[PDB]
DNA sequence: CGGGGGACAGCGCGTACGTGCGTTTAAGCGGTGCTAGAGCTGTCTACGACCAATTGAGCGGCCTCGGCACCGGGATTCTCCAG
DNA sequence: GCTCTAGCACCGCTTAAACGCACGTACGCGCTGTCCCCCGCGTTTTAACCGCCAAGGGGATTACTCCCTAGTCTCCAGGCACG
């Protein structure tokens, strides 16, 4: 039921996609824990915002509005999921 | 013994609703009166924007070969667009990718 | 003797490929047991639309994009191609936070 | 049936059939629309009641989305929307 | 004759002489006081505002702006302004 | 009644001191011709919306408050001039 | 030999001085009539404040300050103690202009 | 006694104020628009009835003269006064 | 017992006379019928030519930091742009001279 | 389906006798090239005319009366093949 | 596993502001008159907002075919290799 | 439309800012060695993807009924103007 350890899902070689994504040729062995952290930070800093949506909404599942809504209140609104 | 609902947009001769658009000004709550000028003026705004951004949407797809516009054509149309860019720096396109712009001394000689 | 291409030509035909490519490059489920872990870390058994997954997915992307596109003009700056953690801590302190 | 999603939906495809009378659109690329027209009218409007309480105005007419155009967007299509909004109006005053 | 400037003058003094009696003040310090004011308040007017049209309320709640407070304020202020908010409801309702 | 060109009267020892306080140790010979350039694009978009502003409400002098609208809507939110 | 200090010892107290201080750090005079010459490069006839005039020179330190933590944030970031104009346009670029 | 000569005056002056309202006019330079105005409209007009005779149509259209101009006028001028033309049309129709 | 007057033009939303092209279509014998649309048409595309042109000519009068249009502005708009030179080339222009082209010979050195 | 270089079926020594009816006596290499490209320049030109007739009849094959008339605008009237 | 590419420090080498100190001048500091217009007050009218009705375009749903997703083979290009 | 007040315009001293030159020292960086470390590719594993099926949590909707909240009349009292 409980999860441990699913940063680690978020598998090396697809790091590797994404920096080639972000035009990366090099990068170094000790980048991809690290990009796990900023990106495991950066879901804290939207899902606590998501979840306090929802959890004003008085819902238990979670929606992309108001994943739409977190990511422009940061202001990095995201097209393709509002209306 | 009414006259026949004719259509401001059209009034405007414009497409983009003067209706939703007051609509979504007044239940929008940013004033307490807004003027008849306001809606008719963002949705002239928006339709050229829209015309404009479709437009370099058409031209992508047309140097792509492909009929149907996809979101790689709509990111590839806003990022060669200065005032765009400028526009839309921090905004993120769905399913759009990055166009290609390779910084020149990583590529091979 | 098997071919073998040099080092870095691939690296640029997977560079090429992929600001061709528009598609996910991350496995999906694997990403919602991650993002259910972290949301049961704030309030617990909550539930995921697919589609909120797949938008919480494009924007943590998006983000990562942008932050490796920082880092390579900072890597660009050092002098350097090897990208390093202190380009990615140059790069989040320029963003300020 | 359900209830009614409003979008911006016959408007697309409409003004895509001035601009360009042969090419399709996905629902991806439509739901990118939505979310741009959302944002931009977000924008304006928000900057529009901002100027409605700096001048201390309970009144928003063209004239302060003009300044608001001349605000948030840059230049050459600062002044090309002043343009065509202008011409917008005046036909509506000439109905 | 002239017009009244309204202000957060003795206010901001009276909470100063509870939080430090012994210390004074200056205008400068007072107009950063009354921008800080302004801006915070203006934030959370705004994030209120928005989270009550994402979620069709037409009300401001007390229950919506203590979800914006933990949304703008982080971290340990925010629980803290969360033990302030409700422990004045509750002494308010009481009154 | 007309001038030229007073951007020099910013001058360099006070870029210097701004870069003083900014912390820069050594500040080079090429330095301060961009730093008046970006100086100048920041107040040109500055008082691009400060003189919209002011145009907008039919004056003919630029407030503080106008300024600090301006300085709202670019975001860099400044304190203390009855904003 | 009269006295004189090696380089970077003045430059420390100049940094350190002018941390400590709070005192404006640019001529008014010309600040004013810099504001005037853009007023006039816009609208002709425009008028000033002086409470204006120290909004927008409040505004120009705070701005060309903040874009100096980020430029030698930049210049230590590759090993130089001289800062250079790409670090300036590459932090200005960073911060998403 | 004087018999009035017209002109094309109020058009070409209202078309500059909506396009530069601060730019002046002088009178030789409104002959030579005049002018320009009389040729180009010659130009279509001939194409238009030439075309008729080609076609054997005793009509000329808006179809006529899209094809007008696509012979007469070049390329991208031709394709926005197309779309001019077009959006035009369909207001006119719409009225 | 009438309807109030309304012109074409503001139908068309034009402000080039519809009526007064359409009039001129009719006694320049051009045709015994001609479609409602044509002069709307023809109007609209004059419209985007004078508009073009006086973007131009406007412009090249700031540029000479003159107040008022002269032909030499129209000259210089016309003969600085390539599509209007092949629209115009065997066109005289009053009082607007010839457009400033030195051929790299007749310079120095 | 599709044609890819046609352009070179009017040769080199077609070219040839095409000048050698203008009485040019020597022709150099590099003037075919261009030969060809005004070539395709004009009956572009004739061709696009044409097929804005064409389209314009609402036919889908052109025949000589369009041509000869796309030769009237263009201003190279040619006998032989009127009404 | 293998390997080539990258990173980076020592040595050197030319370099470029930092800083000490005299000068200028014009900003800085104190002083005076006027009016532009900033701002406050009275009028009112342009103007916008709301409600019953009514309709007409806009949206939910379904179905179709063909542009596009999926599939297969040789060329051209990139690159690399060997000549 | 009025008015009144601080900005605009003009005036007169004062060395601080600026500035410029000159000595001096540190600054960046290229070559090149040197060391090292991660990409390319091959192979092996394994659960991701697919695709297929059961089940129920709650999202969303409709209704009900009651909690609440702006508005207004009015009254008074503490914050702002003023000193």
């Amino acid at each position: 039921k409980v999860l441990r350890d699913n940063i680690q899902g978020i598998t090396k070689p697809a790091i590797r996609r994404l920096a080639r994504r972000g035009g990366v040729k090099r990068i170094s062995g000790l980048i991809y824990e690290e990009t796990r952290g900023v990106l495991k930070v950066f879901l804290e800093n939207v899902i606590r915002d998501a979840v306090t949506y929802t959890e004003h909404a008085k819902r238990k599942t979670v929606t992309a509005m108001d994943v739409v809504y977190a990511l422009k209140r940061q202001g990095r609104t995201l097209y393709g999921f509002g209306g | 013994a009414r006259a026949k609902a004719k259509t401001r947009s059209s009034r405007a001769g414009l497409q983009f609703p003067v209706g939703r658009v007051h609509r979504l000004l007044r239940k929008g709550n940013y004033s307490e009166r807004v003027g008849a000028g306001a809606p008719v003026y963002l949705a002239a705004v928006l339709e050229y924007l829209t015309a404009e951004i479709l437009e370099l949407a058409g031209n992508a797809a047309r140097d792509n070969k492909k009929t149907r516009i996809i979101p790689r054509h709509l990111q590839l149309a806003i990022r060669n667009d200065e005032e765009l860019n400028k526009l839309l720096g921090r905004v993120t396109i769905a399913q759009g990718g990055v166009l290609p712009n390779i910084q020149a001394v990583l590529l091979p000689k | 003797k098997p071919h073998r291409y040099r080092p870095g030509t691939v690296a640029l035909r997977e560079i090429r490929r992929y600001q061709k490519s528009t598609e996910l490059l991350i496995r999906k489920l694997p990403f919602q047991r991650l993002v259910r872990e972290i949301a049961q870390d704030f309030k617990t058994d909550l539930r995921f639309q697919s589609s909120a997954v797949m938008a919480l997915q494009e924007a943590s992307e998006a983000y990562l994009v942008g932050l490796f596109e920082d880092t390579n003009l900072a890597a660009i700056h050092a002098k350097r191609v090897t990208i390093m953690p202190k380009d990615i801590q140059l790069a989040r302190r320029i963003r300020g936070e | 049936k359900r209830s009614r999603k409003e979008s911006y939906s016959v408007y697309v495809y409409k003004v895509l059939k001035q601009v360009h009378p042969d090419t399709g659109i996905s629902s991806k690329a439509m739901g990118i629309m939505n979310s741009f027209v959302n944002d931009i009218f977000e924008r304006i409007a928000g900057e529009a009641s901002r100027l409605a309480h700096y001048n201390k105005r309970s009144t928003i007419t063209s004239r302060e989305i003009q300044t608001a155009v001349r605000l948030l967007l840059p230049g050459e299509l600062a002044k090309h929307a002043v343009s065509e909004g202008t011409k917008a109006v005046t036909k509506y005053t000439s109905a």
